[PDB]
RNA sequence: GGGGCGAAAUGGCCUAGACCAUGCCCCUUGGCAAACCCAUUCGACCGGGUUUGGGUCUUCUGACCUCGUAGUCCGCGCUCAGCGGACUUCGACCA
């Protein structure tokens, strides 16, 4: 199959390949209960005329609930879900310089503190 | 032949599962034929030659 | 992933298996430019009543034309395309001997020289 | 009673055509498998009646035993029980 390890600070997570194919590449994590848990969507394609090229990358996590510690019957039950999807526009016949600057400039955008308070306190981003 | 079942609201036993009242069928049969037809016109004439 | 090693006589081309899938195999080939490159197509299928099978090959590569070297700007351009698909159409219930020569017929025909004739100089088949 | 048919058997009409007469096709639903009761040679003897028949927790929605039905990836490995196992669905007194 195929692994990935995530690093979170402390611990390191370990995600499976599930379902190997082409057009759909499904990596589901496992830890423990295998319902509702981290899971990651890839695509690749084409488009038009053999022009450029569609990249899509979903990340999902549900997470669950259950009362068996304490009420005597309850199953393991999903609460709320979030979609956190991608989409890569990128021509073949482009330049491998300006391809690393824009990777760079996004890892700087997304390790910045700015879109932490905005997924946190769901502040506007604007400092 | 077939066969289906009837079930009512919340009724009957003071339960609320929608329970099955009664059953309701229909039997019946099925064939298959084929036929032809010809038609045809013919011209008649007489004669009495001497 | 699935890698093929064609030998050309003094180098060594190498083609990656990228689609992978039952009803279509997609084979590329891995030197550089991914656009415009050594491509090929497998099937395999059935026919009728489970009589006998059908076989589809089909091998494409478009040549392709930049002018960056004097050119201020020109994105890498593909020009013509060419297709050589196939067709095979044998039964289950035959002869491994007759199959074996049928494939020595078919590699020796391939490798006459009547055949490279009539694909350089457009010569008719006919020595 | 409710329907079907001009087909299919013939007769009117009878290039053709569409309708007619007798005339021919179905429903009168059906089955539960167990446990107990009578008067007496004060049971042998056939026949009848009553309680149950997928089942419980809140059989309200919804779940907990069971299975049946499908679709999906599936393991060629990780887990003390182990194992071949996963997820989503519809049904469950019987023809």
């Amino acid at each position: 199959s195929k692994t990935i390890v995530l690093s979170v600070g402390e611990a390191t997570r370990t995600l499976t390949e599930i379902q190997s194919t082409a057009d759909r590449q499904i990596f589901e994590e496992k830890v423990g209960p295998l319902v509702g848990r981290l899971r990651l969507t890839a695509s690749l394609r084409q488009n038009g005329a053999k022009t450029a090229y569609r990249v899509n990358l979903k990340l999902d996590q549900a997470d669950v609930v259950d009362c068996s510690t304490s009420v005597c019957g309850e199953l393991p039950k999903v609460r709320y879900t979030q979609v956190w999807s991608h989409d890569v526009t990128i021509v073949a016949n482009s330049t491998e310089a300006s391809r690393k600057s824009l990777y760079d400039l996004t890892k700087s955008l997304v390790a910045t503190s700015q879109v932490e308070d905005l997924v946190v306190n769901l502040v506007p981003l604007g400092r | 032949d077939n066969s289906v079942d009837v079930r009512s609201y919340p009724n009957w036993e003071r339960a609320a599962g929608t329970r099955i009242t009664g059953s309701v069928r229909t039997r019946g049969v099925v064939e298959s034929r084929a036929s032809v037809r010809t038609a045809l016109r013919f011209n008649l004439e007489t004669s009495l030659a001497g």
